[PDB]
């Protein structure tokens, strides 16, 4: 639905 | 980049540095991709001719055994250890393992696992005793630069990575050519089946494989496609390389600033139905202190 995510970032969970 | 280290850089000879590396001669290649299904926001294009100076690049991603030697020699503490957690794929977390409730937006298959790090890749209770020659994972970009510098090396630029990964083929889809499984043979470790529910392991592996698995490409590099994402030196952007200039076409280093660093090659989790990023032109990024069970690196060096 949005661009697929392959690289999970530490910032993304905040 | 100007890193800071708490270990001295040891002396090493050219012959020691070059062991396990292949010499890529100076020359040109066609970098980038124009696949119509590429996510336009990854900036796979344009296709362009890039000239590179000669360089050395590792045949194998850095292994657990090699990273362990670095840590033994230096006392290095990885970013995942400082933070106290790293990302593990949901199917690999043993039931009962303490997990954080953190959610990666749009990617609920990632679990933030306290105590997951390079030596315990699935969290407390896991080990690498049976994975000495697997790629090291849960290493951030900072950790990779630290290893590379200790080893007398550096990370490849994206263009160096891609020239080496293409292995002497002009604008092929994969390192070995245009078919994913030519002659019905698996050539890389990615996902088969229904992502993220069930990996059939048709290619032999439902996690990382040894760094020497599968045939190499035409330059002798192994697992440039699949297995683990590989950190490169460049800051990420989708469009810096769309400019035609010496800076973007001769030994290009990427933009001078950014927030995330480039990763190449895809991993054991990639699948066509989701992220078809094991194509050699594909690219993504992650922030430099981030780490995950499907991300490692290989080194390059100046001869
Ligand atoms: C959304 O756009 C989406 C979701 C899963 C896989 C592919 C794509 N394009
Ligand atoms: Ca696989
Ligand atoms: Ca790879
Ligand atoms: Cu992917």
């Amino acid at each position: 639905a949005t661009t697929p995510l392959c690289g999970p970032s530490r910032a993304s969970i905040l | 980049h100007m890193p800071s280290f708490d270990f001295d850089i040891p002396r090493r000879s050219p012959q020691e540095i070059a062991k396990g590396m292949v010499a890529i001669p100076g020359g040109t290649f066609r970098m980038g991709g124009e696949d119509p299904d590429a996510f336009p926001e990854d900036g796979e294009g344009p296709v362009r001719t890039v000239r590179l100076s000669p360089f050395l690049i590792d045949r194998y991603a850095v292994s657990n055994r090699q990273f362990a030697a670095f840590v033994k020699a230096t006392g290095y503490v990885t970013d995942a250890e400082r933070y106290g957690w790293s990302f593990v794929f949901h199917a690999h977390v043993a039931p009962g393992t303490p997990v954080m409730d953190a959610v990666v937006p749009e990617a609920p298959w990632w679990v933030a696992v306290p105590g997951a790090y390079w030596k315990a890749p699935e969290g407390p209770g896991s080990s690498i005793t049976d994975r000495p020659n697997h790629p090291v994972v849960h290493v951030s970009w900072n950790d990779a630069v630290a290893y590379a510098t200790w080893a007398g090396k550096r990370l490849p630029t994206e263009a160096e990575w891609e020239m080496a990964a293409r292995g002497g083929l002009d604008q092929a889809r994969y390192p070995w050519g245009n078919e994913l499984t030519p002659r019905g043979r698996h050539r890389c470790n990615i996902w088969q089946g229904t992502f993220p529910v069930h990996d059939t392991g048709e290619d032999g592996y439902t996690g990382t494989a040894p760094v020497n698995a599968f045939a190499p490409n035409g330059y002798g590099l192994y697992n440039v496609a699949g297995n683990v994402w590989e950190w490169c030196a460049d800051w990420w952007s989708a469009d810096w390389h769309a400019t035609e200039s010496p800076a973007t076409r001769i030994d290009p280093r990427g933009p001078e600033t950014g927030t995330a660093r480039v990763t190449k090659g895809g991993s054991f989790l990639c699948h066509e139905s989701y992220c078809n990023r094991y194509r050699v032109a594909a690219r993504t990024c992650n922030t430099p202190d981030s780490s995950a069970a499907h991300t490692g690196f290989r080194c390059a060096a100046d001869p």
